[PDB]
């Protein structure tokens, strides 16, 4: 998928949904 | 009196269809907790979902078959002894987890008291309950989305500068022991 | 996409095309 | 091997390189 | 270059090389 | 020297840095 | 100087002269 793909799947992303997001983000890099 | 086999369906029909479409369902142990109570958690629950989200106890035997019906599986250690239900129909759930957690405390119960439940399709156990209720704004998750997602790039020049902070580390030391 | 294929689809992007989704994130959202 | 072309050589990684160049980094130094 | 060879690269710079790097990388991803 | 020893310094390639802390932190 | 004389350099500076020099350092980059 491209960039805006990406941004367009991200924000239609429940809140639980994108909280598992963040985590799993955070345990991927840094 | 007894129910007629039909208006048991019915009740039971009702429901499986109602947990169907829930975004969220959570067992809670409301016992001892007054009529009072009751109407504040739900005026708490309104006043952020209107008609989205509902908390009645509800008799285990109705719970089960309905559960069963709507297919769902593992709920059954969530039905020991009289438990109400929390579910929401329209909007997103988090808020309600988090609306019946500070509800809970204000109260002074014990939070155990919230048996866990399933999360848009997904089991939560007690424990979990906590970690959704302290869940942060989507606004604030939005924000730091941002830094997550730059994480490799600000590693690198972390990194990489890191390696001329050693020196100046290591002379700080040198100059500490003295 | 689901949560996965975000993340997946992130890995993919080259260390450039990271920057401008970031970039894409932090206006929407900074 | 120029700065630059250092820097031109990351931009052209995927992130999971990126991230895994990271570590390396780390461990080394 | 892969991972490993620019690895080699910064290897090789002098230490004044390695802080014109870290600067130029802030001013373009910062 | 000091300004000698910033120099030296400056003039090291990261591996010849890394080894000078290497063996610093080893005090 | 080697990494060697530059070790001996620094082990023989006072706790002033290493303030200044990470103070260099620092600015430096």
């Amino acid at each position: 998928m491209t960039i805006d793909e990406i941004i367009e799947a991200i924000e239609k992303l429940t809140v639980s949904e994108l909280a598992e997001l963040v985590k799993k983000l955070e345990d991927k890099f840094g | 009196v007894m129910l007629t086999r039909q208006q048991k369906e019915l009740i039971v029909k009702e429901m499986s269809e109602i947990f169907k479409k829930t975004s969220l369902i959570l067992f809670a142990d409301f016992l001892g907790f007054t009529v009072a109570d009751l109407t504040e958690l739900r005026s708490r629950l309104r006043e952020k979902y209107g008609d989205g989200a509902r908390f009645r106890v509800v008799k285990n035997t109705l719970l089960n078959l309905a559960l069963k019906n709507a297919e769902y599986e593992g709920y059954e250690e969530f039905l020991k002894g009289p438990t109400a239900v929390l579910y929401v129909t329209e909007g997103d759930p988090v808020e309600a987890v988090k609306i019946i957690y500070n509800f809970y405390k204000d109260k002074k119960a014990d939070l155990s008291r919230l048996k866990g439940g399933f999360l848009e399709g997904k089991k939560f156990t007690a424990e979990e309950v906590e970690n959704i209720a302290k869940l942060p704004s989507k606004e604030e998750l939005y924000a730091m989305l941002v830094g997550r997602v730059k994480a490799p790039i600000t590693g690198l020049v972390f990194a990489l500068s890191g390696i001329l902070r050693n020196l100046v580390y290591v002379l700080n030391a040198i100059k500490e022991k003295k």
